[PDB]
This record gives structure tokens, sequence and C-alpha cells, in this order.
């Protein structure tokens, strides 16, 4: 097999500007790769065969080069719905084989989460179980970190998180914290604490709650 | 126009078989080799192998010699994939793809056209309706300006379940997060954000419906005392 690595595996851009992106096989492919654009509820388009051809009505915005061992991707212009993800495929032999992807994101201005943590719902308790649910919404860019405290001690064990993609309208992300405990566990404890670090401030967002309150 | 429509979403228990389909239109069938391609989710594209409809022959990446069984109908247009001895390993996004040239000896080419793709899910685990919480903020914090609301969706299998806020009279603010798997079973959240005059002045509800087990909820949100 021969193995294609791309990079970056994330880019950010705005509208206008270029960028240009990476595939290197482990060993020469001649001139062959292509390369795909991958969209949500959309068939994955071919955008350029060979090292450098366009495929048939692809805007001439999209551009490739390379030969043997490096190639790359360029797009000219930004327009808006090339936010998308990007695979090269080489097509020189047998068993055909791809990058891992590249996804390119629209830049935007840094954007502090709005953190919100919820208590388990009654209905849940009654049958033995307590999930506390915290919502950070809207931040750019993605990085973050969150922290669990149980009346001060970091929990990490039961934390489930789940992340949105880039939202459709102003760019952001949003996140998702759920620590499950037992019913028993969660009686056991006090203080609840979700606690969130990103790049738009020094010290942390905390929020938390006390069960009698 | 050249299509290719591919069969609907299987579930499948561990070392069961399957067998999917990839109907293709608007082009000489026989004359193109068809690939197939699987996706894990983060961890990029693998192909498979392809067959050449046109004298049905067939190639296969080393790494699913065991694993998938192709084959076309010449009559119906369609290739065949069938993929045996399931595992967790198998759960992913299949395709099939037409390569770029037509012609028997352009067998490791491109491909101009991809199918919207197969979904696999292999599981042992049983169908389960889930448990539909509401998130009301904490005790008297009605904060500053605005309001987040919230909906817990706990222990359903298999996917999908979705969600609206209002019967989706009410649809910005809102933020619904991917299902995730926690041991056999998928559990998902969604928020959303109004203004703290709307509420708990007027009343908002969330509404969830899990296809696969005919459930129907509404869980209005009711502030805590």
């Amino acid at each position: 097999d021969i193995q294609m690595t791309q990079s970056p595996p994330y880019l950010a851009a705005s509208p206008g500007e270029t960028i240009t992106i990476n595939c290197r096989a482990s060993k020469s492919i001649r001139k062959y790769l292509a390369w795909y654009q991958e969209k949500p509820g959309k068939t994955n388009k071919l955008l350029i065969y060979s090292g450098s051809t366009l495929q048939f009505g692809i805007p001439s915005r999209f551009s490739g080069s390379g030969s043997g061992t490096e190639f790359t991707l360029t797009i000219s212009s930004l327009e808006p719905e090339d936010f998308a993800m990007y695979y090269c495929q080489q097509h020189n032999e047998y068993p055909l084989t791809f990058g891992a992807g590249t996804k390119l994101e629209l830049k935007r201005a840094d954007a502090a989460p709005t953190v919100s943590i919820f208590p388990p719902s009654s209905e849940q308790l009654t049958s033995g179980g307590a999930s506390v649910v915290c919502f950070l919404n809207n931040f750019y860019p993605k990085d973050i970190n969150v922290k669990w405290k149980i009346d001060g001690s970091e929990r990490q064990n039961g934390v489930l998180n789940s992340w949105t993609d880039q939202d459709s309208k102003d760019s952001t992300y949003s996140m998702s914290s759920t620590l499950t405990l037992t019913k028993d566990e969660y009686e056991r404890h006090n203080s609840y604490t979700c606690e969130a670090t990103h790049k738009t401030s020094t010290s942390p967002i905390v929020k938390s709650f006390n069960r009698n309150e | 126009e050249v299509q290719l429509q591919q069969s609907g979403t299987v579930l499948a228990r561990p070392g069961a078989s399957v067998k999917m389909s990839c109907k293709a239109s608007g082009y000489s069938f026989t004359s193109y080799w068809m690939h197939w391609v699987k996706q894990r989710p983060g961890q990029g594209l693998e192909w498979i192998g392809a067959v050449y409809p046109g004298n049905s022959d067939t190639s296969y990446n080393q790494k699913f010699k065991g694993k998938a069984k192709l084959t076309a109908v010449t009559s119906a247009s369609t290739a065949y994939m069938e993929l045996s001895s399931l595992t967790n390993e198998d759960s992913a996004v299949y395709y099939c793809s037409r390569s770029s040239l037509d012609g028997y000896y352009v067998k490791n080419w491109c491909f101009d056209v991809w199918g919207q793709g197969t979904t696999v899910t292999v599981s042992s685990a049983k169908t389960t309706a889930p448990s539909v919480y509401p998130l009301a903020p904490v005790c008297g914090d009605t904060t500053g300006s605005s309001v987040t609301l919230g909906c817990l969706v706990k222990g359903y299998f298999p996917e999908p379940v979705t969600l609206t806020w209002n019967s989706g009279s009410l649809s910005s603010g809102v933020h619904t997060f991917p299902a995730v798997l926690q041991s056999d079973l998928y559990t998902l959240s969604s928020s959303v954000t109004v203004t703290s005059s709307t509420r708990p002045s007027q009343s908002i509800t969330c509404n969830v419906a899990h296809p696969a087990s005919s459930t129907k909820v509404d869980k209005k949100i009711e502030p805590r005392g």
C-alpha cells in the first residue's frame, strides 16, 4: 500500500483568501492524485485528477500541482460554499488509497462561550439516574476544555461530550457535557460545578449549583 | 444525468451478514468499473473493491478479501456488495462510485460520481425507546437578559431520534447535538436559548420522535421549585 498523509488536518480562512493544502505519498505515484470535496447532504464531488487536471464543471479557482511524491491543492479565492472537507486519492496503483482529509473552516471573531448548568430532572431522579448537563454555547475557536468538579474535586468518569459543527448562521461552535451519576452517588454530594476554559478568557467560566438550593 | 442510488441503513447483530445495493442510472452501466469505498468516523476513506459489470470481473483490496463480495446485475443497472462475519469494526458508511473513465483497463482511476452512502450499524443492542427528561434552569435562575432551556434524550437505540422546539415553530437559538454512545445506547441533548421575558411566561415544549420504537413525546419545560 501507498500511504497518504494530508496536512493540515484543519484550516481556518475567510471568503476571498487563498488556501493551499498538502498531500504526501509514501512512494512515487507518478502524477496520479485526485481531490474530492465532501459536504454534508451532497455526494462527494471530484475536483482535480492526475495532479493538475480540472474536472469538467469545476470552477477555475480550484487548481492542483505536484508529481512523484508531493502534491497540493489550491483554492484561489475562497467562496462560501468552498468551506468543506477535502480528500486526496492516489490513482497510480492497486490498491487505491486516500489521505485522511483536511477540514476547511470559516474563520470568525473570537467568541466566549455562554455557559449553562442543569441539575437532574426529577423524572430522572425517580428512576435511579442523575445526569447533570452543561451547555457551552456559541464560541469560537473550537478549542475548549470543560471540567466537572464535585464538591471541589475534579471528576472525569461518566462525562459525555458532544460538539456541534460550525453554525450555519454565525459560524460558532457549541458543546454539551453531561456527567452521569447514580442517584445514590448524586445525593452523597452537594456542590456540582462545570468549568470551561477557553481562549477568550485567562480565567475559567464557572457554573455550579448546590443540591439543596 | 448520472446517478447512483444506494439502499437504506442496515442494522446487524455481530457475526451476521448484510447485502447493499447501488442502482446506477444515466450512462452505460457495463462500461465503467463500480468501486466500493468504506468510511468509519474519524479514520479516512478505504477502498474495498470494484466490479466491472461488462464481464462481471472483480478486484478486491487485500484488506477485504474475506469481508466483501461484489456482484452486478446488468438488466437492473445495479451493483451489490455483501459483507459477512460482521463486527463493530464494520460499522461505517459505504459508498459505491463510478470510475471517471470507461474501459476495462483503467482499473485504478479516480471517481466522478458517488452514491450518497449506505450506513451499516453493527450492534448487539436491542430496540429501546428513549427517556425524555426536560432541562430547566437552576432553581430561580432567570439570569440577566436571556435564558437557556434544554432537553436530554437518554438511552435509545438505534439512531435516529428527531427533536423540535415548540412543534418546530421555535427554531433559532436551538442547538441540537450529535448523539453519543453510552455502553450500548445513544444519548443526545438539545439546547434552546430565548429572551428571559418569553419565559416562564410562555410555554416551551421539547418534541422528541424515535421512529424505530414508534415514540413521540412532548416535555414542556417547568420552572424548578
